[PDB]
């Protein structure tokens, strides 16, 4: 599992800026920070983990005050940049922690592109990021305080919460959804569709059999998202007219026991 | 500046006349600024939600956008992209199938 906090900003001018956080645990959203509310937002029955109502008051406060002077910072940082102060600004931040039976990360990426990480102990810019970006994190290195914050965060308050995250949740966590495939083809060589929805976990295994011949060539499209917190996915064949007959799609998955799905074209 | 990629696709299997909910996955875009609707006959549907805007591994946007539909011998399903790397809106049909 990985725990990350997913922050958003956009800056259009010197006077209009929005940024918005959304934190994720494996692939469960758990909270969600709008712009326009003063409070972030639990997205689960277990989002405050096993803090304290105290314990969750204090870090939403430290997060609030890290909210409004990273909008001011930036602000002020942005007039260093190089050729000229350029419009829209777009600034991503991806932290938290990789849970092993851990390792920190935080991430900045700059108009789109990997720029700037901690690591350790301070800021520093990445390999082939703009240059006018070494000054800026000269500033922010000589911030003592915050480079402590951020330290006693990464190497200490993220992995004891999500450790009181996956306590709590582990109930979701350990959810068996089942998927349900069903079958079609499009336009004389065809493409046979196995579409598999509606599972849980991620982890899964479909393919084109003839008999028990697997069929090299079955090609797995892409993890698609439900609503619901399921999974979609789909696998294709290409197949001449009458190689049709015969052939068949197998799913496998935790949910299903040792009781694969088998449909037949 | 990335171009979206828009996937359609069902939560359950699609038989006519049978309640179903229809997915609007649009992927692999930047600045996160991105106009999405979902339509019906070509007329926009007003029931549609929306993800939150996340982002991946590599750094680009996506979100997931649905709305409750029940599949017909008449009636064609679109999503409709509007962001500013491409010149106009774009559109894709669902295909019955997905
Ligand atoms: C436009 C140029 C591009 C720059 C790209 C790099 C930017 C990286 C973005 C991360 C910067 C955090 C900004 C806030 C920080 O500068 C500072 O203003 C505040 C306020 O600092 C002051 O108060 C603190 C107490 O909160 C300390 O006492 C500190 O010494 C003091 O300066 N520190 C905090 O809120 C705590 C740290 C939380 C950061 C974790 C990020 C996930
Ligand atoms: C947080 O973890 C980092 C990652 O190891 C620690 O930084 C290391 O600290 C030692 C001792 O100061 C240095 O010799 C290493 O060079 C540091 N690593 C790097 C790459 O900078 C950091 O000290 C930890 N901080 C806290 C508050 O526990
Ligand atoms: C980069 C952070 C954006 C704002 C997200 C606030 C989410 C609050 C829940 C996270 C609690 C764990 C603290 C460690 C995060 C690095
Ligand atoms: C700043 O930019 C926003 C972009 O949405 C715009 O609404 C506003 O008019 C702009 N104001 C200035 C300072 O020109
Ligand atoms: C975002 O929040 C800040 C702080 O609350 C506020 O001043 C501003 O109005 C908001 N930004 C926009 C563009 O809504």
């Amino acid at each position: 599992y990985t725990f990350r906090c997913l922050q958003m900003s956009s800056f259009a001018n010197r006077s209009w800026s929005r940024t918005d956080s959304v934190v994720w645990l494996g692939d469960l959203q758990t909270h969600r920070w709008s712009n326009d509310s003063a409070t972030i937002s639990f997205t689960k029955p277990w989002s405050q983990g096993k803090l304290s109502n105290q314990q969750w008051e204090k870090l939403q406060h430290m997060f609030q005050v890290y909210r409004v002077s990273f909008t001011r910072d930036i602000q002020e940082l942005v007039k260093m940049m190089s050729p000229k102060e350029d419009y829209p600004i777009e600034i991503q931040l991806s932290a938290g922690c990789e849970m092993y039976p851990s390792e920190s990360f935080l991430h900045v990426a700059f108009q789109g592109k990997y720029v700037v990480r901690f690591w350790g102990t301070s800021w520093q810019t990445v390999p082939g990021a703009p240059s006018w970006l070494d000054l800026p994190i000269k500033v922010l290195n000589a911030d003592q305080g915050t480079s402590a914050t951020v330290q006693m965060l990464l190497n200490d308050t993220c992995p004891l919460f999500v450790r009181g995250l996956l306590e709590a949740g582990k109930s979701d966590l350990e959810k068996q959804e089942k998927p349900v495939a069903w079958l079609s083809s499009v336009p004389g060589h065809r493409q046979l569709v196995c579409h598999v929805s509606g599972f849980y976990p991620k982890p899964v295994w479909v393919m084109w059999m003839r008999g028990d011949q697997e069929q090299q060539g079955t090609h797995r499209g892409d993890f698609l998202p439900n609503a619901d917190e399921t999974w979609y996915l789909q696998a294709t064949l290409d197949v001449e007219a009458g190689e049709e007959a015969g052939l068949a799609c197998r799913v496998k998955h935790s949910s299903l026991g040792g009781q694969d799905i088998i449909l037949y074209w | 500046q990335k171009t979206p990629q828009i996937q359609v696709y069902s939560r359950h299997p699609p038989e006519n006349g049978k309640p179903n909910i229809l997915n609007c996955y649009v992927t692999q875009f930047h600045p996160p600024h991105i106009e999405i609707q979902m339509l019906k006959n070509g007329k926009k549907i007003p029931k549609v939600e929306m993800s939150d805007m996340s982002f991946s591994k590599d750094w680009s946007f996506y979100i997931l956008a649905h709305t409750e539909f029940t599949p017909t011998e008449t009636d064609t399903y679109a999503c409709r992209v509007k962001h500013a790397s491409m010149a106009e809106p774009k559109t894709v049909y669902w295909d019955r199938d997905m």
